[PDB]
C-alpha cells in the first residue's frame, strides 16, 4: 500500500507549493526536450 | 532519447570494486 | 559533490544526513521517502572490504539540514533507527549490485518547510525520464575534490549517459540495477558525486505533474569528476518492488 509514497510527495514547501522555481531546475526541464 | 536504464523489475563474476585505484 | 554549487534553502527537503557518532563524522547521504522510512545505499552500512558493518545504534539521522556542521535549531530534526534492512542480494563482494538499503526511524518525523519526502517513480514516470541526455540532480555533503569538505549542502545536475558508453568507461561489470550519469569529455561541463555523497538521491522533476522523483542512489565511481569516467547510481525503479515489500511488511 506504500506505492510511490506520500500523496504529497515531491512537492517542496518552499518552491512548488509557492509557485517558485529554484535556480537550476530549468536546466533539468530543458534537457527533457528532445532534439531533432 | 535512448533508454539509460531498463523499465522492468529485478527478479531473482568480475573484478571487485575495491581493487580499482581511486574507487569511491 | 565536485563542480557543483551551494544548494538553496529548502531545495532538497528529502535530503538526509547519515551521521556516525564516534568518531563524529558524516557517513553518507540518504533520502526521506515517508515520515518514518529513509533510503540509502547498502554499501554505506555494510562493506566488509573497507571494514564497514554498522548497526542501528552506531548512526544518527539528521533531517532538514543545510550546514554540514552547524546545529540548525528549530530547523533540523535528529532521529534514531529502529531497524536497518539491506537488500538480501546486495553484492558487496563484487560490483555493488543492488546497492540499496532502507532504514526505519524509531519515531515518525514531522514534515516542515525543510523536511518533506521525495516520490518513488511509477512505471510511466520512469519510462519518460530515464533517457540518455536527460539530467538529474545529485546532492550531498561529500568532498569537493577527489583529493576539501563543503560548508553547506552541494548540488549538481548531471545527464544520464548511454549504457554502452557507461560500460566502455569501466572494467567493472555493470548490471541492469545500475545506470551512470555525467558529462562526456567533449561536452565541456563537469560535475560528479564524490566520497561522502554515497547513498544520497539522484532526483528528476516530472514535467507532467511538477513532482520530484528519486530515480537513483549515489552508488560508486572511479575517482571524482575524471574525464572519461562516470558516476554510477542504483536503479531505484528496478528495485522498487523490494522497497514496497519491506515497507508494507515491516512498517
Ligand atoms: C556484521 O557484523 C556481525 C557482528 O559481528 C557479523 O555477525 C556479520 O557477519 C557481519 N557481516 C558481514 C557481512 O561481515
Ligand atoms: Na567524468
Amino acid at each position: 500500500t506504500f506505492g510511490s509514497g506520500e500523496a504529497d510527495c515531491g512537492l517542496r514547501p518552499l518552491f512548488e507549493k509557492k509557485s517558485l522555481e529554484d535556480k537550476t531546475e530549468r536546466e533539468l526541464l530543458e534537457s527533457y526536450i528532445d532534439g531533432r | 532519447g535512448e533508454p539509460g536504464a531498463p523499465i522492468d523489475y529485478d527478479e531473482y563474476g568480475g573484478t571487485p570494486l575495491h581493487e580499482i585505484p581511486g574507487i569511491r | 559533490i565536485v563542480e557543483g554549487s551551494d544548494a538553496e534553502i529548502g531545495m532538497s527537503p528529502w535530503q538526509v544526513m547519515l551521521f556516525r557518532k564516534s568518531p563524529q563524522e558524516l557517513l553518507c547521504g540518504a533520502s526521506l521517502i515517508s515520515d518514518r522510512w529513509v533510503l540509502t545505499a547498502a554499501h554505506c552500512l555494510l562493506y566488509p572490504p573497507w571494514d564497514k558493518n554498522f548497526t542501528e545504534n552506531d548512526l544518527l539521522v539528521r533531517i532538514g539540514k543545510h550546514s554540514r556542521t552547524r546545529y540548525e535549531r528549530n530547523i533540523e530534526k535528529i532521529s534514531m533507527l529502529e531497524k536497518i534492512y539491506i537488500h538480501p542480494r546486495y553484492n558487496w563482494r563484487e560490483n555493488l549490485d543492488r546497492d540499496i538499503a532502507l532504514m526505519k526511524l524509531k519515531k515518525p518525523v514531522a514534515f516542515s518547510d525543510y523536511i518533506h519526502p521525495v516520490c518513488l517513480p511509477d512505471r510511466e514516470t520512469a519510462a519518460s525520464l530515464l533517457q540518455a541526455g536527460y539530467k538529474g540532480r545529485v546532492t550531498g555533503w561529500g568532498n569537493l575534490k577527489e583529493t576539501g569538505q563543503p560548508s553547506v549542502l552541494q548540488v549538481v545536475n548531471l545527464p544520464i549517459v548511454e549504457r554502452p558508453v557507461c560500460k566502455d568507461s569501466t572494467r567493472i561489470r555493470i548490471t541492469d540495477n545500475m545506470f551512470c550519469a555525467g558529462y562526456k569529455p567533449d561536452e565541456g561541463k563537469r560535475g560528479d558525486a564524490c566520497e561522502g555523497d554515497s547513498g544520497g538521491p539522484f532526483v528528476m522533476k516530472s514535467p507532467f505533474n511538477n513532482r520530484w522523483y528519486q530515480m537513483g542512489i549515489v552508488s560508486w565511481g572511479e575517482g571524482c569528476d575524471r574525464d572519461g569516467k562516470y558516476g554510477f547510481y542504483t536503479h531505484v525503479f528496478r528495485l522498487k518492488k523490494w522497497i514496497q515489500k519491506v515497507i508494507d511488511q515491516f512498517g
